[PDB]
């Protein structure tokens, strides 16, 4: 080096700007075979041997340790489609990788890179209105033709593709039934508020969904029952143990007489706070904290159900649902404590079943209102946790078509259909900026490629099919409804999208181009690394 | 809420605790349970105080040596449609004081239906699974002061997106101080 | 830049990368000192007032 | 300078996996196939401590190997979930998976992706279970000397087949007496309840179930007596001295007479507890906790028996045989509490070792089952062979099917299979039939474990099924001639059939997914 004493190394011009690309390009490939219906999964084996089998990208890239700057940067770019989103977290990485690629060869050249950075933001605007021009509303179509289809495209390429007509019904009637109820201005579906619970066993074609609640937790004492038909539910936070004296009360005696009745008055105020919840009609007891072996007496010849430690997340969609209030204590408006019994909740069915040796509590019945709760059943472990994931990245794409009531075609149709109306649009700039929005057009071309090679077909003539239909779409008003067309790779040939079945959120694919041409925007601005030595 | 009537609050609501090393000693069966019914009543006794202003957001400053919300408080103040923020920092109090234009009280004799900054809207909002925050908008009485919301898709473009505005602020901070 | 505990800020201000920067020589420990200047009072040309200072100490 | 992107990870991709992930599931089936059959050899483990795991189970032999290789980890953990659901068929599902997983390998090699496959393994599962439920018979609960058949057909391949007209009363027995309904329409069969004590010594011909409860512990003071006839019972959590509280107490004397007071209210409050019990009459006290030696003085008086230190769960047990609920505080002692559903209470020693006896019950819901034999090696392989027993009967209550053994099961849908496969077309043909004809390795072993030809055996009971009645036709496992199990009783319940083909489907589904493995990490 000689001069410039920085301790460490640098690295300036073609040099880091090609091997920034070599390292965006190596993480693009690991995930390049776990793309569309024809893709197979993969395996990860840590030091101790905790094996995980997915093909979600979201899953495989935050599981590898990566510590190239530029390769970081796609790691968590996927991790931001799957909370933004939740699907096309393995789409969004290819295009981002494709991007810098088609941008070396334009900077190896003399194009000045803030040239390239302004055709692809032009591109990327006008990219989003076609969109738009391409929109399909559902309501137009059945309501519930254009949700099973829709969700059980989200299922394809995934161990539950050919179960996906059973899940289809499944994650629909999951979706419906926790539609909350705003202020009137829109319905409002919340996610993540189904449990889905893991248990090896029968085929998966025997998973079932609970018209409730499902809890997993057991009942307290083995001498309590664990059937009540009429339930009245009452949710605590608090633990019905012996009370004791704070930090700063002690008790010092002075008087031995005056022993006997304070050590008893240890175990009455506990008694007397159960009494009071029993005498309402309470027939299930739910705290979060811990219950003493002397309080569990007090349920069983009441013929009553204490279960403890229970979750606050599962306590809170439990209350809600059955219209039972959530109090951390007996205190009123006045200084005493009292318990009214306008604050239970009503279930019509509480049953400890039991499913592989373990057991769990089902709630049946609330009356308030309607709650869902998958179980699923497969062969083993990595079975199992591998249809939760691909359920949720189910649930996702259901709740995005009903709140944003707009799809678009899948099957590489959209690609295809972009790299036509942006070749033509480049050419009434005239500038430096025409080579840089044609390269848009090229990079988008990479879906339907990597669609033809992993079902093992010619990717050659399939994809200049492609291009020669939607040529007739654009001009040739006569034939627009060549549009939506997309591939098909169970046979080889181009198919009606529209008519099969094939349809995607919109706001998948319009969120994918914001996200890739951003991420690759920030790479390609930089022209020098120093890396420091440790220390 | 809306049309809300902020407090600024520096003391704790809890059991009484004074300076001075202090113990309370029980000799008698009776005694025991006066020691919940009259802690029962202390507590209840400051919430009904702030009911009685009129207050619907309440903003409670950070406390390390004692506890500044025990779990009784929190379900007296739920039953009066109250929203409760703890957790509030030492060094951003002129800032808040500067913008809705509330007096901070430090006493609760000193809790008069004047100390109060009143608002327009007071709602939190949720965004699309990285957080939630907080926006108070609609000040009676404005103040000098003005915040920013950056918003990006990395660690690192935020950053550079930062200190891309904190230099078009240096800039116009140039002009006043000499218009050429 | 990436610091030597694994921290990475692609960065464009003058007064920034000469901060992360771990210079050796006491000649340009002094360069760093002038940009913090001007990054106070002006807010802005940090990346100039560099190029200056170090064309006038060539001319001599 | 040393610059890496993935930090040493060894990465593994292409045919070469899908090939060596075959393997790896064909060598697990390749240990296991030689201990299927009545004619089954035996085998020894080491485990690490230092004992000897001795046994013929599916599931206690694969769990004790330790293998490194990630595709053979999943045909270890598919046996324990056939062993957690249904109890038998541990080692006909690892067979089975290996043969339905060699015979994809021959469609792979021939340009074909594997998505094809699958759709033709999950189609083919469907007409199976439709197959079996057409040729399932009906049993009938009440009848007794069939039920002894069925379970005598499931132990006649152990070690305990030499003593079947004992282990058949004993397995029996059990499942009987544990089906109890408390609440509700809800009949449960929980096998928490049979516990198994093994005791080395004697006889095995002395192996019986008694009536009630069977306890290690004996009579706290040697004056109090060993044999009451008709004893009621009290059973307590509480322990029966004085404790401290946790309320921070503290006393502060400042008299003569305060601290003699102080030590005599220790003894007035012992006394107080042992009159709420004397006032509801028992005759043996039972805690879970210990007894001061002053609660004892106070207990002989009145001609009381109590053991100190008794487990959780054996008290458990107890009230589910005598008739009683825990109680903690005796100040609420009722009358309903009081168990009078015994009818003896005897303390014997068997080896230099005292011994409880609560028997003669009434209409007991929990029982013990008492093992005598050589050693403790012989003791454990007679318990494993008895949970399978038992596991077998409870599921024929909870559903009454039964399908022919033996291979005439086996035949019967690979029959079905291949005169519906000439009705289709396409290429989804030729792994259809490969899920049928994989199916005909359950017979095969049954000929080669005992001694006979093969290859005229099959191909005489292939033509045997031809025929439009034969679907009972199987091979018999001692002799190796084709028997119709009608007349020998060979039998097994539906819902053991059920799990076995639907486990292997599975199985080789999901590792005909697989094509790269990322090897190393670190979390
Ligand atoms: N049945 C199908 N036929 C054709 N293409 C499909 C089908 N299902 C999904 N695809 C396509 O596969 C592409 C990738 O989806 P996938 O491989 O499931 O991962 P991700 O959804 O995370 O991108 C999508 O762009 C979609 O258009
Ligand atoms: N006497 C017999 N003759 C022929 N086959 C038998 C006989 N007894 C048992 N079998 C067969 O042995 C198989 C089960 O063998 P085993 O290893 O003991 O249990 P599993 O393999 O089901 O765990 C069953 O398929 C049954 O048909
Ligand atoms: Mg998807
Ligand atoms: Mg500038
Ligand atoms: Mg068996």
């Amino acid at each position: 080096e000689g001069p410039l004493s920085v301790f460490g190394d640098r690295s300036t011009g073609e040099t880091i700007r090609s091997q920034n690309v070599m390292a965006a390009a190596s993480i693009a490939n690991i995930v390049k075979s776990s793309l569309g219906p024809v893709g197979l999964d993969k395996m990860l084996v840590d030091d101790i041997g905790d094996v995980t089998i997915t093909n979600d990208g979201a899953t495989i890239l935050k599981l590898l340790e990566v510590e190239h700057p530029a390769a970081k940067v796609l790691c968590e770019l996927a991790d931001l489609q799957d909370k933004e989103v939740g699907d096309g977290t393995t789409s969004v990485v290819i295009i981002a990788a494709e991007l810098l690629k088609n941008a070396d060869e334009l900077v190896k050249q003399k194009i000045h890179p803030t040239s390239v950075i302004s055709g692809y933001r032009l591109a990327c605007k006008e990219a989003v209105r076609y969109i738009n021009e391409n929109l399909i509303v559902n309501t137009d179509e059945l309501g519930r033709d254009c949700l099973i289809n829709a969700a059980k495209t989200s299922m394809s390429s995934k161990i539950i593709g050919i179960n996906g007509d059973f899940f289809a019904n499944m994650v629909v009637d999951a979706v419906l039934a926790i539609k909350y109820t705003d202020i009137r201005g829109q319905p409002r579906y919340p996610v993540n508020s189904v449990n889905i619970l893991k248990a090896h066993g029968r085929s998966q074609m025997e998973s079932m969904l609970i018209s409730g609640y499902a809890l997993n937790c057991v009942v307290g004492s083995q001498g309590m029952p664990k059937r009540i038909v009429n339930a009245k539910i009452a949710c605590l936070d608090f633990s019905l143990q012996k009370t004791k004296m704070k930090l700063g009360v002690q008790v010092v005696i002075t008087d031995p007489e005056k022993l006997d009745q304070i050590r008893q008055r240890e175990s009455d105020i506990t008694k007397e706070r159960i009494q009071k919840i029993l005498a309402t009609g309470a027939n299930v007891i739910l705290t979060t904290g811990g219950i003493d072996d002397m309080c569990l007496k007090y349920f069983v010849e009441a013929g009553a159900m204490a279960v403890r430690r229970v979750l606050k997340r599962d306590l809170k969609r439990i209350a809600k649902a059955s219209g039972a209030t959530i109090l951390s204590t007996l205190a009123n408006l006045e200084g005493e404590e009292t318990f009214e019994a306008a604050m239970l909740g009503q279930a019509e069915e509480v049953v400890q079943e039991r499913i592989c040796d373990d057991e769990l509590i089902l709630i049946k019945n609330t009356k308030a209102r309607t709650s869902a709760s998958i179980i699923l059943r497969g062969a083993n472990d990595f079975m199992c946790d591998e249809m939760e994931r691909s359920l949720h990245d189910a649930l996702c794409v259901v709740k995005r078509v009903l709140e944003s009531k707009s799809v678009v075609p899948g099957g590489g149709a959209v690609e295809a259909a972009l790299s036509i109306y942006l070749e033509n649009y480049a050419t009434s700039m005239g500038s430096r900026e025409q080579l840089a929005i044609a390269e848009f057009a090229r990079s988008l071309l990479v879906i339907p490629n990597t669609l033809a090679v992993n079902a093992a077909q010619d990717s050659t003539d399939l994809v200049a099919k492609l291009r020669a239909f939607h040529n007739e779409a654009q001009v040739n008003p006569e034939r627009k409804n060549l549009k939506w067309i997309g591939l098909d790779l169970s046979n080889g040939k181009p198919r009606d999208n529209k008519q099969a079945g094939v349809f995607e959120p919109t706001i998948v694919k319009v969120k994918s181009l914001k996200f890739a041409t951003e991420a690759a925007i920030t790479i390609l601005r930089i022209d020098d690394l120093i890396k420091l030595h440790p220390e | 809420v809306e049309k809300a009537k902020i407090g600024l609050i520096q003391f704790c609501l809890s059991a009484p605790k004074t300076d001075m090393d202090n113990q309370i000693v029980v000799s008698d069966y009776a005694q025991m349970d006066r020691v919940l019914r009259e802690e029962r009543a202390y507590i209840l006794n400051l919430v009904k105080q702030i009911k009685k202003t009129g207050c619907n957001v309440l903003l409670i400053q950070k406390s390390i040596l004692r506890d500044a919300l025990s779990d009784l408080a929190l379900h007296f103040l739920n039953k009066m449609k109250i929203m409760v923020i703890k957790d509030i920092e030492r060094e951003d109090i002129e800032f808040i004081c500067k913008t809705i234009g509330t007096k901070p009280v430090a006493h609760i004799d000193q809790f008069t239906a004047d100390m109060l900054g009143s608002a327009e809207l007071a709602e939190e909002v949720n965004l699309n699974g990285s957080g939630k925050l907080l926006k108070i908008t609609g000040c009676a009485s404005p103040g000098k002061t003005v915040t920013i919301v950056v918003r990006g898709s990395n660690k690192l473009v935020i950053e550079e997106a930062e200190r891309s505005i904190h230099d078009a602020l240096c800039v116009i901070r140039c002009l006043v101080k000499k218009r050429a | 830049i990436q610091d030597g505990k694994g921290d990475v800020t692609i960065t464009n201000d003058g007064a920034t990368i000469l901060k992360q920067m771990q210079v050796l020589h006491p000649a340009a420990r002094m360069l760093v000192e002038l940009s913090k200047a001007q990054d106070i009072e002006a807010g802005d040309g940090t990346t100039s007032v560099v190029i200056i200072a170090g064309s006038l100490l060539d001319s001599c | 300078p040393v610059l890496v992107l993935s930090q040493n990870t060894k990465r593994e991709s292409g045919r070469k996996v899908q090939s060596g992930n075959i393997n790896a599931a064909k060598t697990i089936a390749d240990i296991i196939r030689t201990c299927l059959g009545p004619k089954s050899m035996m085998k020894m483990l080491l485990d690490p401590m230092g004992g000897i795991v001795m046994t013929n189970d599916g599931n206690a032999i694969l769990r004790e190997i330790q293998v490194q290789h990630p595709a053979a980890k999943s045909m270890i953990e598919i046996s324990r979930t056939q062993d957690e659901e249904v109890g038998d068929g541990t080692t006909s599902v690892i067979i089975l998976a290996g043969e339905m997983l060699s015979v994809a390998e021959h469609f792979l090699e021939q340009q074909m992706h594997p998505t094809v496959v699958i759709s033709a393994y999950r189609k083919a599962l469907d007409d199976m279970i439709s197959t079996l439920k057409k040729i399932s018979i009906p049993v009938d609960i009440s009848d007794s000397d069939m039920m002894l058949n069925i379970i005598n057909s499931s132990i006649t391949t152990k070690a305990i087949s030499r003593w079947s007209s004992l282990a058949c009363n004993i397995a029996l027995d059990a499942v009987k007496m544990v089906q109890f309904e408390e609440n509700g329409r809800k009949e449960i069969d929980i096998k928490k309840y049979a516990r198994v004590e093994k005791i080395p010594g004697g006889i095995i011909e002395d192996s019986c179930v008694l009536r009630g409860v069977m306890i290690n512990k004996d009579v706290t003071h040697p004056r109090m007596r060993r044999y009451i006839k008709n004893p009621r019972i009290v059973l307590l959590d509480s322990s029966l001295e004085y404790k401290k509280g946790e309320s921070q107490t503290d006393i502060e004397i400042t008299r003569e007479e305060d601290f003699t007071r102080i030590l005599q209210m220790e003894e007035e409050y012992i006394q107080q507890l042992c009159e709420d019990i004397i006032q509801l009459k028992p005759d043996v006290v039972i805690t879970e906790k210990g007894i001061s030696d002053l609660a004892q003085h106070y207990l002989m008086r009145a001609n009381i028996t109590a053991i100190r230190r008794v487990r959780k769960t054996d008290n458990n047990r107890i009230a589910r045989a005598c008739g009683a609920r825990i109680v903690s505080r005796p100040e609420e002692l009722r009358e309903d509490d009081v168990g009078t559903g015994a009818g003896l209470l005897e303390i014997k020693k068997i080896g230099d070792e005292y011994f409880t006896f609560i028997t003669d019950c009434k209409d007991p819901k929990a029982c013990t089952i008492l093992l005598r034999g050589a050693s403790k090696e012989i003791l454990s392989e007679v318990e494993r062979n008895l949970q399978d027993a038992m596991q077998v009967c409870r599921n024929v209550l909870l559903d009454p099917q039964l399908v022919p053994g033996g291979g005439a099961s086996e035949m019967a849908v690979a029959h079905a299979l291949t005169e519906k496969s000439k009705a289709m077309t396409g290429v989804e043909q030729w792994p259809y039939r490969a899920v049928a004809q994989a199916l005909e390795v359950i017979p095969r072993t049954l000929i080669q474990n005992c001694g006979a030809s093969t290859i005229r055996l099959l191909t005489s009971l292939r033509a045997k099924h031809t025929q439009e009645n034969c679907e009972t036709w199987g091979v018999n496992g001692e002799t190796g001639t084709l028997v119709d199990m009608k007349e020998l009783g060979i039998w097994e319940p539906l819902a053991v059939k059920l799990q076995t083909y639907k486990t292997a489907v599975e199985t080789a589904v999901l590792l005909l997914r697989i094509d790269d493995i990322v090897s190393g990490h670190k979390k």
